[PDB]
């Protein structure tokens, strides 16, 4: 059974140096032909490859990036490990290191290629976010208003992840819509979350916000404006 | 460049 | 470098669905590619590896077929781990390319999203920002387009967008997107509007408010 496993740190600041280590079990990498390869997954965006590296010790690298890369392998710990330079905040991304198989051989003598084409074993995937940003509790502000109504509390301006909101001390829970933080240019997350009932119950709306990281919980009630 | 393993 | 682009980008089916993904190649990658498929929250699995073998431990109702420029992948019976996104990933060519993925989602009727638009609040106006935003409630398919404008300029550059998961209920998403601006830009405008382009609507739909208007 192989498995990898990918470790590093979570955050790290824009132009600063990223190392992150893929420790491995199952293989060698002193095996015949086998490799070890580094691909990233910005969040809701597709898998892109980053550089491999083989037991023979060839290297290769994502033409994009080959300035930025270097991979290097510790064949007696089982490790290797790949170093990103000059992060900026389009490198936050989850990281995952994977298997490759070398040839098939019989009596030491390869006879099937076949089973190199793909990565066939994964890591977890380690998320790694880059921001010049340090710890800050969000502002909550509200959002107010088939023949539904729509309110919501917008969740802006803090850092890091994550944050927990729920809708009237957690007995809110249908029509509810928390949407997934996106990282504003400022380095800063900023999430909205919303409920959506029947135009007549405008019954009591609070969202209870809390951000662990800060220690800031912030319960904000929310009405239809106009007094 | 051609793979590797190369066809 | 060389191009691979997977067909359909997005794709929508039921349990027992027959479905097919394919791939094609901008150069000749013979039979070194590889198709995986990943769910949320998880690393991408490998399911066929060099164009058509089965990897072990993986169900048969994964077939892989296909050489040189196009590959096709095919689900034969769906079954509910099945909805995901599958990646093909070709190691013919430094650098071992990917596609960009095809998410399959569970099918259902279409459905319009319900839109409102919100203005920012008056506690947020005294710091200085503006937030303008719009929520896309509980439709599908999952494409929908929003486009904001502000006294009929077309607003570029300074909104972001959000999407949630498909809901296990309803099988609709809902979209979120803030518009940004100054407390001062804000100031100088009235119109602000929220576009909305879906396959459910018949036209575009629009929310807008005035600004200050008590």
């Amino acid at each position: 059974r192989i498995t990898l496993k990918e470790s590093g740190p979570p955050l790290v600041k824009p132009t600063q140096t990223l190392t992150l280590t893929c420790s491995f079990s199952g293989f060698s990498l002193s095996d015949f032909g086998v490799g070890v390869g580094w691909i990233r997954q910005p969040p809701g965006k597709a898998l892109e490859w980053l550089a491999i590296i083989y037991s023979d010790d060839d290297k290769r690298y994502s033409p994009s990036l080959n300035t930025r890369l270097t991979i290097t392998k510790d064949t007696s710990k089982n490790q290797v490990v790949l170093v990103m330079t000059r992060v900026s905040p389009v490198d936050t991304a989850t990281y995952f290191c994977a298997h490759r198989r070398g040839p098939t051989t019989l009596f030491g003598v390869p006879i099937a290629r076949g089973p190199v084409n793909a990565m066939d074993v994964w890591g977890q995937g380690i998320t790694v976010t880059i921001s010049s940003t340090s710890t800050k509790g969000p502002s909550v502000f509200p959002l107010a208003p088939g023949a539904a109504a729509a309110l919501g509390c917008l969740v802006k301006d803090y850092f890091p992840e994550p944050v927990t909101v729920s809708w009237n001390s957690g007995a809110l829970t249908s029509g509810v819509h928390t949407f997934p933080a996106v990282l504003q240019s400022s380095g800063l997350y900023s999430l909205s979350s919303v409920v959506t009932v029947p135009s007549s119950s405008l019954q009591t709306y609070t969202c209870n916000v809390n951000h662990k990281p800060s220690n800031t919980k912030v319960d904000k009630r929310v009405e239809p404006k106009s007094c | 460049e051609l793979e590797k393993w190369a066809s | 470098a060389l191009q691979l682009t997977q067909s359909p980008s997005s794709l929508s089916a039921s349990v027992g669905d027959r479905i097919t993904i394919t791939c094609r190649a901008s150069q000749g990658v013979t039979s070194a590619l590889a198709w995986y498929r990943q769910k949320p929250g998880s690393p991408p699995q490998l399911l066929i590896y060099d164009a058509s073998s089965l990897e072990s431990g993986v169900p048969s109702r994964f077939s892989g077929s296909g050489s040189g420029t196009e590959f096709t992948l095919t689900i034969s019976t769906l079954r509910p781990e099945d909805f995901a996104t599958y990646y093909c990933q070709q190691l013919h060519f430094y650098p071992h390319t990917f596609g960009g993925g095809t998410r399959v989602d569970v099918r259902r009727t279409v459905a319009a999203p319900s839109v409102f638009i919100f203005p920012p609040s008056d506690e947020q106006l005294k710091s200085g920002t503006a937030s303008v935003v719009c929520l896309l409630n509980n439709f599908y398919p999952r494409e929908a387009k929003v486009q904001w404008k502000v006294d009929n300029a077309l607003q570029s550059g300074n909104s972001q967008e959000s999407v949630t998961e498909q809901d296990s209920k309803d099988s609709t998403y809902s979209l979120s997107s803030t518009l940004t601006l100054s407390k001062a830009d804000y100031e100088k405008h009235k119109v602000y509007e929220c576009e909305v382009t879906h396959q459910g609507l018949s036209s575009p739909v629009t929310k807008s408010f005035n600004r200050g208007e008590c």
